[PDB]
């Protein structure tokens, strides 16, 4: 029945997810309270992919959540739809993981793991046929970033043939909570290289500049960076939410968007970002506007492998393809010509609330190798100097270790330009 | 904007072609080997039209037709013209020889052939360019450069023979490209293909002492005059390019 | 009487197998529930249609068919739709989860887990029939199911019914149609692994019915119930002399032996006219003549290709509606003279013509008009190569830089056989070009 | 122009018109071969996921 099992960990992780659980369940009619309130079937007809149907027909989030402290999940069981939430899938700890990767890896978040994965196997036995999993989380601190990619590992582990997703915030000077953010984000994409099908790379100093000069807000808080997350995971996951879509599977949109195994980190991207309604022409200008991407990279600084891109709202289909082929056929020299035809669009005719039209855009781009240079310039910057590691060689870790993921991220880094040319 | 691919860089005519694409600001060149083009310069040879005209959303045309070679192979033209039904008065028997023993010759001097070049769009209008020129007479072997234009010609027939080119040669040469052009139409028309195809064909003539007009024979991939090429390059794009994709008569139409 | 079995594969050729099924029951007075007046045979008959019904002591006439998927969201609308009444449950199989577009994956993992169970009911069916003709096989050359578990049921079909002929519905990949950037590796795939196992295989570009459905029917956007009810016209129309009195093609063998004459070059180009649109209230009633004249025009096609660029080894006339033998030489003696039709030197160059007098029905409520006559023509002509080429093309731009290649050998698959497959349509390629230039 | 083998019935009549003359243990060997392979494949794997 293509369920999708969703986990949520950490400070920026939880925060997200819950939002990505208010949207759509906005969009499927279910309220706070988890009881079905909608006017189309069209909402029901695959509700059990991302929801349990509890014993009243309520519907129970398939959702497991996640941290080492409690404070944020207290936050969310306070907040809009607290309630709706299984109380068995909190699993927390008490300790904190103090913004610390190693702490969230090795030391504390070892003792809390076997804990989620029990309730991972009681969603995941349950499931009529599971479709695979998602994973919301930061990767600059240390429960989301650390524990986060520890159950990653053991999932791989347990489930070696499900898929295994990620939307994955990546850490900017420009918004930051500490100086160890690159550390645990170089740390953290090693593993995400090796064990996982596809990350969005969300970039908090993409969403930050979108909130300041597109979106005229002065002073952004991490709601409103949120804002434009969930909004995000809501398009991109509306081909499995919304009937008469493609009949295709994580695995088989994960097969068409990634032509080659460590290169599956995608740039998102949205439009619009009013009463006015968009064209299908501004949306397609706005979707591909580099103003509009999630990564903080310059697709015109790369090429292309594959886009997906879906319309929401009542808009013409021939319209949405002339679009469409109006923006490759223009700028061709941005998609490889190794791949033919590797520019796919849909339509959906369900609309995102408090919007008329909307365009949902994920990118596989050569261009997300500048996200990872700058986090690995950040990284050498302290690590040349071997400043601040003594957080992490004091929860047993060795200088090794960094060599290794800063290697890999280089590798990784390079491996973009050879397919850029 | 229009995007167009280059698979024939030796060609003389068609980088005069793309050149003036270009100028128009309304013309993108691609990569040859990208296939989301609107026009193709394709290549001489094994040129891939099985692969136009199924990319969604792209009229694409191209500026050769397929088929064509029946006509401008030496070997074959014969073969068309003997097993045609249609077809024959103006070509030299063909399997003293090589041959027309009797040619007309220039004065002063004591021989001669005439290139004329026809333009066919993708509507199957035939297209007879104003300005043909005079030319073993081939500069590879050998007027500034034994290249004689209509004008002089022309005056020449007036004062020497008291005829024109018109009546004493062009007659026949409208005549002629007709009906070669006519005879293989059904086999090459592009007209509901799903491409389109134009192309440029230089035509050779012979002149006898009679003012008969003989066909030596038919080029696929010519040349062309240096005082002629801006002309005539910009009639390729007036005619046959920006006729399918415009913007925002140096042809007798036969 | 002989008794002929449909097998439907993956998402395209079940939805094409319905369309199909529905045509045939308003063609032969079945109605959904499976009874059929005409009939009077209860519980019987040796009777042309029963070559794909069989009857059942309550009157029911069952589908001589078998649905195979991987994942079930579409067979199970058959299993709830209007001919639900139709099949017997035992005539419909699903599994779990899908191919992915992978062919190494319907091959290989998921299709070896289910092979023996398809091979079981089908042999079910077959041990119903005094008479076995051999099998009618639709499918998807891209989808995973489409391509890759129908090379092993036509591998195993070779084994275990080896004297009987096995004919093919392709769907040929089209980005205008919801295509996957991985469709031509699986096409290959599946072309190189079966080719050996099909006598006969229909090409359908859905390029080419995408096209005729917004020229001819004047709808902007087709969905598959467009396109698939457009495609089972075609198919009837090949189909018919199998279910109706006639004397051509009449079992399964005459289609290889009237259209194929080297074993590899098996791929007849299906041209049909006319495609009118319902919607068209004055529509004038095409002639004899002129709906021949369109089975010439590449725009009518199957498959888009210019067959004036190659040469017929075999051509095949299949009229039904208002036809009588005089107007059909009438319109082919006009035509030898107006268009360009090469033949191999080694054939003759000659029409085999069957007339159906029934006019071709059309789906109550659909977008194509009943016309008074239409034809199917089937040609065997070296032009269709131009498919393999397109095809070829692409996969050697991906295959260059083995994009996408990891998804295969993480499923057993080896690197080699991709280059195996691709070295025999070089080799396809070459054989057409033997025969045609 | 020639036209042979006219057959006629009450459902139509076809004919010719001439315009001018002239194993089990195999597959069963490379689909184990190929389940072998993946099995292998995930053997490295829960050895890599050990280490
Ligand atoms: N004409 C037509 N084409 C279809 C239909 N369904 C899919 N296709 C086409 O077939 C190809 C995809 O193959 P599918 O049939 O969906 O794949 P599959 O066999 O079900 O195998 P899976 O990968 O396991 O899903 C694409 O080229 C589609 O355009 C249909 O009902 N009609
Ligand atoms: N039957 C004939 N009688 C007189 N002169 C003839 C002749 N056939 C050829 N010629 C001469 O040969 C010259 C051109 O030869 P021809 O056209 O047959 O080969 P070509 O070198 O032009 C091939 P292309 O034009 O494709 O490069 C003419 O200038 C003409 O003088
Ligand atoms: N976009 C976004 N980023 C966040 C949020 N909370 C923290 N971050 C970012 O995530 C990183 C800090 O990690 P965090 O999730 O808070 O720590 P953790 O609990 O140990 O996993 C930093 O890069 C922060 O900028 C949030 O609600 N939204
Ligand atoms: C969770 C999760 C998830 C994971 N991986 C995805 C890959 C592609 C994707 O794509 C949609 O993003 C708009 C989409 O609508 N995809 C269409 C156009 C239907 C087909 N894409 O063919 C690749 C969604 C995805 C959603
Ligand atoms: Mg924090
Ligand atoms: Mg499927």
């Amino acid at each position: 029945m293509r369920e999708i099992v969703h986990i949520q960990a950490g400070q920026c992780g939880n925060q997200i997810g819950a939002k990505f659980w208010e949207v759509i369940s906005d969009e499927h009619g279910i309220d706070p309270t988890g009881s079905y309130h909608g006017d189309s079937d069209l909402q029901l007809e695959r509700i059990n992919v991302y929801y349990n149907e509890a014993t009243g027909n309520k519907y129970v989030p398939r959702a497991i959540l996640v941290d080492l402290e409690p404070g944020t999940m207290d936050s969310v069981r306070s907040g809009p739809f607290g309630q709706i939430f299984r109380p068995d899938n909190f699993v927390f700890g008490q300790s904190g993981a103090g913004n610390n990767w190693a702490k969230g890896h090795y030391t504390e978040g070892a003792e809390l793991v076997d804990s989620v994965l029990d309730v991972v196997r009681k969603e995941s036995e349950s499931c009529d046929c599971l479709q695979g999993f998602q994973l919301t989380h930061s990767l600059g601190g240390g429960t989301g970033s650390g524990m986060g990619t520890l159950l990653i590992s053991k999932i791989r582990e347990e489930y070696p043939d499900r898929i295994m997703n990620t939307f994955s915030v990546m850490p900017s000077p420009k918004v930051s909570d500490t100086v160890v953010e690159p550390y645990n984000a170089t740390l953290s994409v090693h593993q995400l290289v090796e064990n996982t099908d596809e990350t969005y790379c969300i970039d908090n100093e993409a969403l930050y500049d979108i909130c300041f000069r597109t979106l005229k807000l002065t002073t952004p808080t991490y709601g409103d960076l949120n804002h434009l997350v969930s909004a995000t995971m809501s398009g991109v996951t509306t081909c499995l939410r919304f009937p008469g879509q493609l009949n295709a599977d994580l695995r088989k949109l994960a097969v068409n968007m990634v032509p080659f195994p460590r290169l599956h980190f995608f740039m998102p991207g949205f439009a619009p970002l009013q009463y006015r309604a968009l064209t299908v022409p501004e949306l397609t200008q706005q979707m591909f506007d580099s103003k509009n991407m999630m990564a903080a990279c310059d697709p015109r600084h790369g090429r292309y492998l594959t886009v997906a891109a879906i319309f929401r709202g009542r808009m013409s289909m021939k319209e949405v393809d002339e679009q469409m082929l109006n923006v490759q056929n223009k700028n061709s020299s941005y998609f490889v010509e190794w791949i033919p035809n590797n520019v796919k669009t849909a339509v959906c005719d369900i609309p995102p609330r408090g919007l008329k039209m909307s365009a949902t855009f994920i990118g596989n781009s050569t261009a997300i190798q500048e996200l990872f240079k700058r986090i690995s310039e950040q990284f050498t910057a302290m690590f040349r100097r071997k400043a601040f590691l003594h957080w992490y060689t004091g929860e047993g870790m060795d200088e090794m270790e960094f060599t290794e993921a800063e290697s890999n991220m280089n590798d990784l880094v390079s491996e973009y330009q050879q397919y850029q040319d | 904007m229009y995007t167009f691919v280059v698979r024939d860089e030796n060609s003389s005519v068609y980088a005069e072609v793309s050149r003036l694409l270009l100028a128009t600001g309304q013309w993108k060149r691609l990569r040859k080997d990208n296939p989301r083009f609107n026009l193709m310069l394709g290549e001489r040879n094994r040129l891939p039209f099985g692969r136009l005209g199924h990319e969604p959303g792209l009229v694409q045309l191209v500026n050769y037709y397929r088929g064509a070679d029946k006509l401008c192979r030496k070997a074959s033209l014969v073969k068309l013209i003997k097993t045609s039904p249609e077809l024959c008065t103006w070509f030299p028997e063909s399997y003293v020889w090589i041959y027309l023993e009797k040619p007309l010759l220039l004065e002063p001097g004591h021989k001669f052939d005439i290139r004329s070049w026809v333009l066919v769009d993708h509507l199957y209008n035939i297209y007879l360019y104003r300005e043909g020129v005079l030319r073993l007479t081939n500069h590879c072997i050998q007027e500034e450069g034994n290249e004689m234009f209509f004008e002089e010609f022309n005056q020449y027939l007036m004062d020497a023979l008291n005829t024109t080119l018109e009546n004493s040669i062009l007659l026949q040469i409208k005549h002629i490209i007709r009906s070669c052009l006519m005879c293989i139409e059904p086999a090459i028309s592009t007209k509901h293909l799903h491409y389109q195809s134009f192309q440029l064909f230089g035509f050779d003539f012979m002149v006898d002492e009679e003012l008969k007009v003989w066909l030596i024979e038919v080029n696929g991939a010519p040349a062309c005059a240096q005082k002629l090429y801006a002309e005539l390059c910009q009639g390729i794009v007036d005619v046959a390019i920006s006729s399918v994709f415009p913007l925002a008569s140096i042809f007798i139409k036969l | 009487m002989r008794e002929c079995i449909s097998i439907h594969v993956g998402q395209a050729g079940v939805q094409i197998g319905n369309a199909c099924w529905e045509l045939y029951c308003l063609e032969h007075g079945i109605q959904p529930d499976g009874q059929m007046p005409s009939d009077k045979t209860i519980g019987g008959g040796d009777d042309s249609f029963n070559t794909f019904f069989s009857e059942t002591g309550a009157g029911k006439h069952v589908p001589r068919a078998v649905f195979v998927d991987l994942e079930p969201t579409v067979i199970d609308e058959v299993r709830t739709g209007t001919y639900r009444q139709l099949f017997h449950p035992e005539q419909l199989i699903t599994g779990k989860e899908d191919a992915a577009n992978n062919y190494a994956r319907g091959h290989y993992t998921i299709g070896k887990e289910i092979i023996d169970l398809v091979l079981d009911r089908i042999r079910k069916l077959a041990d119903q029939c005094t008479g076995l003709q051999g099998f009618l096989v639709f499918h998807s050359f891209g989808g995973g199911t489409g391509s890759g578990f129908t090379s092993l049921l036509m591998e195993r079909l070779s084994v275990d019914y080896g004297k009987k002929s096995k004919l093919e519905f392709s769907i040929y990949p089209a980005p205008q149609v919801s295509t996957a950037v991985v469709e031509p590796y699986n096409s290959i795939l599946t072309t190189h692994t079966t080719l050996e196992h099909s006598d006969c295989a229909f090409m359908v570009d859905n390029e080419a019915i995408y096209d005729i459905c917004r020229r001819n029917l004047d709808i902007e956007r087709p969905t598959y119930t467009n396109l698939n009810r457009l495609i089972s016209q075609i198919v009837s129309s090949i189909t018919a002399s199998l279910r109706f009195d006639g004397a051509l093609n009449v079992d399964l063998t005459e289609f290889q032996t009237n259209l194929v004459p080297y074993p590899r070059i098996h791929f007849p180009l299906a041209t049909y006219a006319p495609v009118i649109s319902a919607e068209k209230a004055y529509h004038e009633q095409l002639s004899v003549a002129e709906i021949t004249n369109a089975c010439f025009e590449p725009a009518n096609q199957m498959v888009k290709c210019d067959p004036r660029h190659g040469k017929y080894m075999a051509c095949c006339l299949l009229y039904r509606g208002d036809v009588v033998p005089k107007d059909v030489n009438a319109a082919i003696a006009t035509i030898k003279t107006k268009r360009s039709i090469q033949f191999v030197d080694w054939c003759p160059t000659g029409f085999k013509v069957g007339i159906n007098y029934q006019p071709p029905t059309v789906v109550p409520g659909g977008d194509l008009a009943k016309v008074q006559r239409a034809v199917c023509m089937l040609s065997n002509t070296t032009a269709i190569a131009e498919a393999w080429a397109r095809l070829d093309h692409k996969f050697d731009l991906m295959y260059a830089k083995r994009a996408f290649v990891h998804w295969y050998v993480g499923e057993g698959m080896e690197e080699g056989e991709f280059s195996e497959a691709r070295e025999d349509m070089a080799a396809l390629e070459k054989d057409y070009e033997e025969v045609g230039v | 122009m020639e036209v042979i083998e006219l057959n006629k019935c009450t459902s139509g009549q076809s004919f010719e018109v001439i315009l001018k003359p002239p194993s089990l243990e195999e597959i069963q060997k490379k689909l184990e071969a190929a389940e072998e392979r993946r099995k292998y494949q995930e053997a490295e794997l829960l050895k890599h996921l050990a280490e």
